[PDB]
């Protein structure tokens, strides 16, 4: 069962059917037992799929209600409306996996740095379209207890915890309207791991995360 | 802008 | 309402929701009268990229089938999920096809342009056909493809970006279907030759192109 739920999972990666990889993976979280590193990166590329695609859309929608006649601005604003929706299901679908399945289990801090940091990114989209106050802190509150095991269980070089600065360091600047937070957070993420250049499996991943906080630094500053 | 983490041809739309 | 519809079609497709696209321009065509020339394009598009993508799937999807027990079977009935997708995408866009854009068309331009793209859905029908429905499937898209052939021929300019599009798309079909490349050949060198003696340009230059791209590929 839960072997073939995977391999179907699978397969609709390849097919790029991500609500079908994302509803794979939510029933084999559901079976209750802790998720192989595999498992998770599964799951965590099936949902960001899905929930990016709505992302993508709600900001296109958004931005034409925005400049807009009064029949056409409502249409823009109820179509956004629906789109909000489909991506607050999917927000409240892994943030309740999370919640009930996958932050209880983490034996290691390696995953409970990984799922804190789901946390923080999905109450991030919320936010993106919030109330507003209580989730943005919710958010806030899983990054910060991520960013605290990551200095203390994991080198400066380790893809999740520069990933974790990453976006915790994106909540600063977009959700929290901090830009100086966000750029001091993200140049002490890249400049520590600068000092300690990492293993065969980890160069790619580490320093395609070292890119990714340099070019929004250069962004923040420029 | 800003990042968070990571055979014949037929008629095409015009 | 015709006009709001149309409008949510334009707003689904810069939100990149084609599902949504392809809803709104099957309940503009099912209010019965004649597409415009931007309505026909928003329709033409929207089940394009829906079709597509099951389209995409499928081969993927198809091609592990093939190029591997329990793992095969899994992956045959994945393919036949996505088929079924696929299929009910097709009958959706022929039944607006027989039922209202065909027999609506009142010029020789639109007639040719749901004729081709009845032609082009029961080749996609075609592409997943297995077994003893297929050959029928086969004989609708090609006798959808030579109607619109023999109208385009009489009624329209070699240049003609629609006359064009269908040269390229049954020489495909010749090509990939009936597994005839010189009939395909021959059908995309006489529409590029024809075009060329008689010299939108930018439609048309693009899908001159293509014909020879294809015939480049096909003799190589």
């Amino acid at each position: 069962d839960k072997n073939e739920l995977v391999q179907k999972a699978k397969l609709a990666e390849q097919a790029e059917r991500y609500d079908d990889m994302a509803a794979c993976m939510k029933s084999v979280t559901e079976q209750g037992a802790e998720l192989s590193n595999e498992e998770r990166n599964l799951l965590s590329v099936a949902y960001k799929n899905v929930v990016g695609a709505r992302r993508s859309s709600w900001r296109v929608v958004s931005s034409i209600e925005q400049k807009t006649a009064e029949k056409k601005q409502q249409m823009a604003r109820e179509y956004r409306e629906k789109i909000e929706t489909e991506l607050r299901d999917i927000c409240n679908d892994v943030l309740s996996l999370l919640e009930k399945f996958l932050i209880p289990n983490a034996s290691q801090a390696e995953s409970k740095v990984f799922y804190l940091k789901m946390k923080g990114d999905y109450y991030r989209y919320l936010a993106e379209v919030a109330d507003k106050k209580g989730i943005v802190d919710q958010s806030q509150q899983a990054y910060q207890e991520a960013f605290e095991i990551s200095k203390k269980e994991m080198q400066p070089t380790h893809p999740i915890r520069l990933g974790l600065a990453l976006n915790f360091s994106v909540f600063y600047y977009e959700i929290l309207n901090s830009p100086e937070k966000a750029c001091s957070l993200a140049k002490t993420a890249f400049d520590e791991a600068i000092a300690e250049l990492l293993s065969e499996e980890s160069y790619k991943d580490s320093t395609l995360i070292m890119q990714l906080l340099r070019d929004n630094l250069t962004l923040w500053t420029s | 802008h800003r990042y968070s983490t990571p055979r014949s041809t037929s008629t095409p739309n015009v």
